[PDB]
Parts: C-alpha cells; structure tokens; sequence
C-alpha cells in the first residue's frame, strides 16, 4: 500500500481549514465541554472530504450566488436575500448528500466580509460593500439554497447580479452577536435537522486532550479576542485528498520536530477520522517553535500511552 | 517474527520480591509498546504494566505503585514487589510493534509462572 | 533522482498565486505584449521560492504592522502612514536579499481591502474599508512604510497592531493605474527595485504565454479586471516541499480529462516556473474545469508542441 | 539504445525531386522527436525537418514549404531541388522520458546531390 505521509509544511506555513487566517498557535483546553463536530477542515487520514469540506482556501466561509430582494428584518441596518449556488457557479442541489454548499461557514456568529457585484453582459458596472452574515438567524438556509445578508450601505446593491462573499472576520462577539464555534448553524432553519454532519470527534482515552490549530479572527468593532480552532490545517486536508493513502490502524503516531535541531518536541496521536489528540501537563497555548513540522513516524493504537507535553 | 525471552519466575514467600526480564529480538521496531501481563485460573488475561520506546508508563489501576516497570532498547523488567498469593499467576510478557508501513503486531511470551 | 510530480487538483481546485482569487479560466492572448515579471507566484520547479512569493494564501496581497499617524495626501479621502512587518511579525530586514516583505503585492493599481485592529494588552477592535496605491510614492514597503487611505476620517488607532485583509481593486478608471504587468517601485521615486525574480517568455517565435486567470472584484466603476498568475498557490506550495531536481529546461505536461483519460492538449512547464502554448485562438480557453495538467517527460527547444 | 536505419537519396537532376525514410527501433520512448539534419564542407549541420510523436511538424523556414515531413519510422519529402540542396542528410532521434535528461541518437548519413 502507498505510505501515509504529511506535508513537510511548518506552523508558520499552514493557514486555518474554518476561516481564511494563518495558523497563530497549537491549542488545548482541558475545560470544554462542548461536543466539536466542525464540518469545515474535515477530512479522514485516507483523503475523504467529509461535511461542508472543499480544497479552496478562498472557497472557506465564502458565497456565490444572486440576490432576489430588499427584505425587512430585526436587526439592524438594510438586509438583502440571495439565492446561493455551489461555488464553482453551478446550482445547488439540496437532494445532494451535504450539509450545505461546500465552504458554508460551519459556527454560529455574525460572520462581516465585503458583497461585491459585477453586472451580466468588455465594461460592465461593479459595485462592493461591507456586510454581514448571521449563521443563526432563520432566514440562514443555506441547505434550502437562500442566505439573508446586511449591509450599513441602504440602496446600492443590485438583484439579479453575479454576487460575491468574501469573508473577512466577525462583525462582532457580544451576546447578542450569539458567536460560538462549536455551535452548528441549521444549514435548513428552523424545525429541521443538519443531515450528512462529518461527526462530532473526542479522546477516546481520559488523560488526553484534542489539540488545536488556532487562528486568532478579525472583528468590525467590540471588545474581544476571538479565535477559530481547527482540527486539521487546510494544507493537511489537500495533502490528504490527493495521497489517499490507506490507513493502516485507527491512530497515526506523530511527533512534533524541531528542524534545526533536529529533536523531537512532542508526541500526538492523529486518529484516522482528521484530529489529533495529545497528553499534557498544562493548558491554553502550547510554547513550541513555529518553525517546528509534524512527521509521521507509525501507525498506533489504543495501547500506546501518549508523553505529556 | 519477534522473539521473547523471559525471566525471573519461580516459586516466591508472601511478601518477597522477584524481578521478571523480556527480551526482544528478530524483526524489533524503533517504536513499540512493551509490557506484562497476567492471567489466574477462571479469568480473563488482565493487564498489569506496559511501557512505550520513549518511556511512557501505563499501570493495571489496582497494583497501586506496587509493581514497577522499566527500561538498553527493546527491553524491559518488571519489579514484583511485596508479593501475594493472589499474584500467583501465569505472566505474559507483550511486545507491539509499530511501523510506518505495517498495522501493528502483538507478540506474546511463553508465559511464566509465578506462584506465592 | 527524486522523480518531478505536480498535484492531481484539477482546475476548479486550484487558486491564484497573485491574489487570493480562485482560478477560473486557463488563458492566452497572441494580440497581447508585456515584459511579464511579478514576483509573486515565483517557483522554480526544484522548489526554489523566488521574489516576493510566500506559502500561505492568506498571506498574498496582505500586510502587516502598525499605524504610526494620520498624514495629508492629494488623493481623496483620509490617510493613514503604516510601518510593516513580515507577516510572521517579525521586523523586516531592508538589507535581505528580497525585493519586499514576502507577500507584498507585485502590480500597480488601487488594492481595496479591508483594515483592522485590535488592541495590545478583552481588547478593543475596529475595521474599515481601505485602499493602498501601490503606484503612490508613499509605497514603499522595501523601507518597511506604507500608506493606506479610508473613506472613514477617524475611527483609525496609532500604535496598535494593524492587518490588511486584501479583497480586491478600488477601481480600473483611467485614473487608477491599474497594469497587472508593471511592477510598484518598491522603494519609492528615487530607487531601482533589486533581488526580482526574472522576467519571463517563450523561447520559441510560435508560443505563448499560458496563464491561470482570476477575475478580480472591484469596489466601483466599470470594467472586468482580472489577474493572471504563471502557476496556482498549489504549485508553488507542491514544488517548495517536493524540491525535485529538474533534468532538463523543460518539462513536457499534459491537459488531461480525468473522466476520460483523452488528452486535451499540451505545454511546456519551463524550468523557472511557467508554462507556453502553441495557440492561435485567444482568451479563455475552452476546456472543461475538472481536467488536469499531468507531467509526461523532460524534452528541450527541439520538442515542436501541438497546436491547441 | 536507439538504432537509425537510414534509407533513400542519391543524385538528382536540379528542378527535381526524391524521398527519404528514417526508421528507428531498440529503446524508443513514448515521447519523441523524429528528423533530419544536412551538412555541406565547412558549413554547420542544420535541421531540415523534423516531428514529434504526436505528429508536430517543424521545417526551416529557408525552405519555404519545398519539404514536408511525415510519419517509430519516418519519411521527408523533397521538392523543387536546387543545387543548393545538395548536402549529406543525417536522421537525428530524440529520446525523451520522465525520469532522465534528452538523450540524442544519429543516423550513419545518406548522401545527396542534386
């Protein structure tokens, strides 16, 4: 069989698999207790995407698609209802066994970003504007295949046009802002159930913790410092789909490695459903070089005790 | 293909000590689990203590510091200590190796007895 | 050797190298000329980084770094001057041998993107809409300073830790200086730009220049701009860690069908990181978005490509 | 390990024409290219016409069309000669493969004269 391999990229090479940032820090949190089942960054160790998972950086947290209408909502500002195709333009088909589009925002928030437009037919108009996204509003169906957006900007934005979301951070965190990333939207509304999730992941054994990769996420205004925590880099989850190299037991051993020294920093477990799992005497961001790389040294099982870090 | 040889068995008096060797050769890994196990009359084959390639413990959570184990590559000893008639047994010694390329392999001792 | 191998991403997998765009189109123009030199998306195909270009997608087109004050400009709106950093947040050393920091975008024109900060030590954020003039004597991101310009006149901290979220191009008019092919004066007016990747072209009379298109959104006006990178982010990022030594000048790659196995057409993939095409049609190229260039051979200047 | 049979040529009157015919065998490779060189005293040895495995044509432009070439075996058509034409004709086989550098194979050379 074709050897399991991962990309020889550092943690200052890799960028977040949920949102478009670079890697900032390795995480850990002995005190959560909410269920992580992220559909984003989800891919299992023999290369099969799973959840709202695709391979384009540019395609995480974004939208194509029209808008058909002004529409009245409770929140604040002018809101907007746009019918969402797949990102590559062809229309989406609900009946299709996903979540959501490929690249729907997988975390409950009001996700801000700029709507730019350009005009159907040389020098057609364009217009862009700041708007926002609100993963728990019911009118966020994308599964049903129509998102509602706001802007600050009243009248400029046209139905019936090419549209465009780029994400660019959070609008804001306060309560009312309903943000948490491990809190699913109900990609059909309300009275409806999330079909074909990547499932929820956890240590097997007591004593070891899911490890992170962390992206420390931009906000429009408010106080905070919000992070998005990933289970596999972006990089990881290309590297994976192409190898598609069969997966020889439940649980990868990799080690954490120092390549100027060349020594090993740490050990962790990466189980074969995409995440890593890890052994340690503290908590909150791991203290570790940047320009360290995880590598592949066998594959494991549940009898293998895990070094604390 | 990963040859056992084990130790330090024998009859012992209620709270003696003994000390049982495995050694490990043939097709051995840089990575690898290594351990005791133990089985009595009308019971299933329990752990006792293992030892991973970079020295990681993990314990039968009843023994309670009683037994130790330690590491020379690919060789491990285990400290019986203040000994009972209910650690007369049959131990086994394990070796799991793991690799790169393979799923992983278990190996098992001849078994020694063990009687207090 | 080590054997040379490109990433199995079909087109619709792939993103731009210049902007963070994904690709849309393959493209050739025969009734475009330019000297083509951007030094972003610059690899050599044994995995030479070449330029300003960098590995993360995140970090083309980005800045960051501090504002230092508000300044006075010709230009419209309110104008900030900010110093910039690596974007590992490291200072930047003037005296390295790269053009720029890594990352700094390699056109002129208006860049239109997002600004935002938050706080040193709960800290206090804020974001505007922002544009950089990569043609304005103020860019000179080889002396570590920039300027950038709101439509918003105060809400913008000093001193505090600042990123620059690209998003696309301000606009195109006549005014805007918008040329995807000529490079900003890194160090401002009174300087040569020094360490650039070399320019590139085909050897032969009857090729092109085969590029990977992106359409780029604009904030106003008219037009439909786009960028064209010589290899996709995936390239670079696969030829970095693969680091294969190249055994002639050229490479010989196939366009494939997947669902078919038929080849489509093919192209040379030179050694400094680009391809060429004999092709008289122009623009996009009609071809399905699923196919996939696959690498065949080595061959050099007497292999005569098929007409596509 | 390429061997280049070598077939056709001789003398010509002028305003004439004549036919060459290359063909190789041992390790060819998938992807190549195929041709002929000529060579006069004291005058360097210049393509005449060569093609690729696919089939791509490429001739010297000093030509001007009076030759065309065809097909592993291959065949040049000559036409129009001129006493200038009269030169040796050699067969020139490229090997070219994923896993090693160009290697070039020539042909023993058939004389022409017109």
């Amino acid at each position: 069989s074709k050897p399991f391999t991962l990309p020889i990229l550092t943690l200052g090479e890799l960028t977040n698999s949920r949102f478009p940032l670079p890697i900032d820090v390795l995480y850990t949190n002995p005190n959560e207790s909410a269920i992580v089942q992220c559909q984003n960054g989800r891919c299992t160790l023999d290369g099969e995407l799973q959840g709202t998972t695709q391979l384009l950086p540019t395609g995480i947290c974004a939208f194509r698609g029209k808008v058909t209408q002004q529409v009245q909502d409770e929140h604040r500002g002018t809101h907007w209802n746009m019918t969402v195709t797949n990102l590559n333009g062809t229309p989406f088909d609900p009946t299709e066994d996903v979540p959501a589009p490929l690249g729907t925002p997988d975390f409950s928030g009001q996700i801000y970003g700029v709507i730019s437009q350009r005009n159907t037919n040389n020098l057609p108009a364009n217009r862009a504007h700041e708007a926002v996204i609100a993963t728990y509003s019911p009118k966020f169906t994308p599964k049903l295949g129509n998102i509602q957006f706001s802007t600050w900007e009243t009248q400029d934005v046209s139905s019936g046009q090419p549209t465009k979301f780029t994400p660019v951070g959070l609008a804001s965190v306060d309560a009312n802002s309903h943000f948490d990333q491990w809190t699913l939207p109900s990609y059909s509304g309300a009275l409806t159930l999330n079909m074909n999730l990547a499932p929820s992941v956890a240590p097997v054994f007591p004593g070891e913790c899911l490890l992170f990769f962390r992206s420390f996420i931009p906000l429009k205004g408010g106080y905070g410092n919000p992070a998005i925590d990933c289970l596999m880099p972006q990089e990881w989850v290309q590297h994976l789909y192409q190898e598609s190299a069969p997966s020889l037991s439940d649980v990868a051993l990799v080690r954490y490695v120092n390549p100027e020294t060349g020594r090993t920093l740490f050990e962790a477990k990466l189980h074969r459903n995409g995440f890593l799992t890890v052994a340690r005497n503290s908590a909150g961001p791991v203290v570790a070089p940047t320009n360290g790389y995880f590598r592949f040294d066998s594959w494991v099982n549940q009898f293998y005790t895990l070094a604390p870090m | 293909q990963v040859q056992l040889q084990e130790s330090g068995g024998g009859l012992v008096q209620p709270g003696g000590s003994l000390r049982l060797s495995c050694a490990a050769s043939g097709s051995v890994s840089r990575t690898y689990v290594m351990g005791w196990y133990r089985q009595t009359p009308g019971n299933q084959r329990e752990l006792v203590a293992t030892i991973t390639s970079v020295g990681s413990t993990n314990y039968a959570d009843s023994l309670k510091g009683r037994f130790t184990i330690s590491r020379a590559e690919n060789t491990v000893y285990l400290q019986m200590n203040s000994l009972k008639p209910e650690d007369t047994a049959i131990y086994y010694c394990k070796y799991i190796r793991y690799s790169p390329i393979h799923a992983p392999l278990d190996y098992w001792g001849q078994g020694t007895q063990v009687t207090v």
